[PDB]
């Protein structure tokens, strides 16, 4: 329980290209700067190297890329924002005392304007009612930003503990989220019902918007 | 240019021996000579890996000699060795459970206080790293997944756009891919990471939107496949009233 304790923030910078972004990475007790280390790293692909020893870039860093630190609060700051640069960046305690453990890290999000999500839903196929299971979808398609609340109802009533919610990456196009929440019951729990709502709250809808339908419908 | 290379995959039931190996390219681990640059005994053949909704965690280290240096949460389970004459070297992480599932990083750090001429970049850190390796550790069997449609209706439909899907549910381990007509349909396609259901089987959504004249002209189908099950599913999307 010696281990040094390294705390990233903020959680997710939400940036333009061209800005300035600055990451922190504080440390419980004072680590030496000649063993405090970033890295870089993208979803499917290895982390990279970035800042290691006082400071120094490691191969392939442009200049951009720079360190300070004082031993117990350090800084990574990138001058100008590249597309390319938009990823996950981790800090480390490399070199003074073993184990080298790693920050929570530290997320930088493309800011755009503020995009409205488009509301579905999904009723259940008559191929999963005869397997004895109903999951009922409701997809946001193209928000921003990924702060969205979804609430299940049935016959007026909150759900909690039977939905499950799921996020894509922000999207290298128009840089907006999609989001997917599947609510399921057994034939019995949801055939003892008929309404079935998806209420959804966003920083773009002035009021949440629900989107029901009647299990008699389908 | 130096570069690792991890080969394999990890799917073990609670209780079993991981086992996991990494090759290097571009330097010797045989090679006693010293002239220039670094020791090849300042580099730490290190295993890092990576839980979904967990930071990164340096499992440990074994440099050129045999000397290895384990975290302590590990230490008791884990078991390091290298070899130059494959230039190669791997992990042993027994009794593992479900907590141990994740992606398996092998890296270089490099530890010098003493060099001839210069001292390369990337000193006091892990320089160089491989790609990762996916182990799963569960108690389910390998099971394909059920392909149902998330069919069209008035309920997904918004300005003569509608959204249709496949609910790929009830299959492990990761990962399935999606296309959307044999990978002819790839526009204004979102497929969603997978959830682990408390079953111990993963679900996710693949959904397209699409023009709503052309849903009683085009048919739309979904290609889901599984390698690990070995399983390939097509499945025709119907539009419905709802």
């Amino acid at each position: 329980v010696h281990e040094i304790v390294l705390t990233q923030s903020p959680v997710t910078l939400s940036l333009s290209p061209g800005e300035r972004a600055t990451l922190s990475c504080r440390a419980s007790q004072s680590v030496s700067s000649s063993y405090l280390a970033w890295y870089q790293h993208k979803p499917g692909q290895a982390p990279r190297l970035l800042i290691s020893d006082v400071y120094r870039r490691a191969s392939g860093v442009p200049d951009r890329f720079s360190g300070s630190g004082s031993g117990t609060e350090f800084t990574l700051t990138i001058s100008r924002l590249e597309p390319e640069d938009f990823a996950i960046y981790y800090c480390q305690q490399y070199g003074s005392s073993p184990p080298y453990t790693f920050g929570q890290g530290t997320k930088v999000e493309i800011k755009r304007t503020v995009a409205a999500p488009s509301v579905f839903i999904f009723p259940p196929s008559d191929e999963q009612l005869k397997s004895g299971t109903a999951s009922v979808v409701c997809l946001l398609n193209n928000f921003y930003p990924r702060e969205a609340k979804v609430q299940w109802k049935v016959d007026n009533a909150l759900q909690s503990g039977n939905s499950q919610e799921s996020v894509t990456e922000q999207d290298s196009k128009d840089s907006t989220y999609s989001l997917s929440s599947t609510l399921t019951l057994s034939k019995a729990d949801y055939e003892k019902h008929k309404v079935y709502a998806c209420e959804v709250t966003h920083q773009g809808l002035s009021s949440p918007v629900t989107k029901s339908f009647n299990r008699g419908e389908c | 240019q130096v570069q690792l290379q991890q080969w394999g995959a990890g799917l073990l039931k609670p209780s079993e021996t991981l086992s996991v190996t990494c090759a290097i390219y571009g330097d010797s681990l045989s090679d006693y000579s010293w002239k220039w640059g670094v020791s090849r005994d300042d580099y730490y053949w290190t295993w890092i890996r990576q839980s979904p909704g967990k930071r990164l965690e340096w499992i440990g280290e074994i440099n050129r000699g045999g000397n290895t240096k384990y975290n302590p949460s590990l230490s008791s389970r884990v078991k390091m060795s290298i070899d130059a004459s494959k230039n190669q070297f791997s992990l042993r992480m027994r009794s593992v459970t479900d907590t141990d599932t994740g992606i398996y990083y092998c890296a270089r750090g490099r530890r010098s206080r003493q060099w001839i001429g210069d001292l390369p970049p990337g000193n006091q850190g892990l320089d160089v790293w491989g790609q990762g390796t996916t182990v799963i550790v569960s108690s389910a069997s390998t099971k394909g997944p059920s392909v149902f449609p998330l069919a069209p209706s008035s309920k997904s439909t918004s300005g003569g756009t509608a959204a249709l899907g496949c609910l790929v549910k009830d299959y492990f381990p990761e990962p399935v891919t999606v296309s959307w007509n044999s990978g002819a349909l790839t526009s204004g396609v979102h497929t969603f990471p997978a959830v682990l259901q408390s079953s111990g089987l993963y679900s996710l959504s693949s959904v397209v939107t699409v023009p709503s004249s052309s849903l009683g002209t085009q048919t739309y189908i979904c290609n889901v496949n599984h390698k690990p099950s070995n399983t390939k599913v097509d499945k025709r999307v119907e539009p419905k009233s709802c």
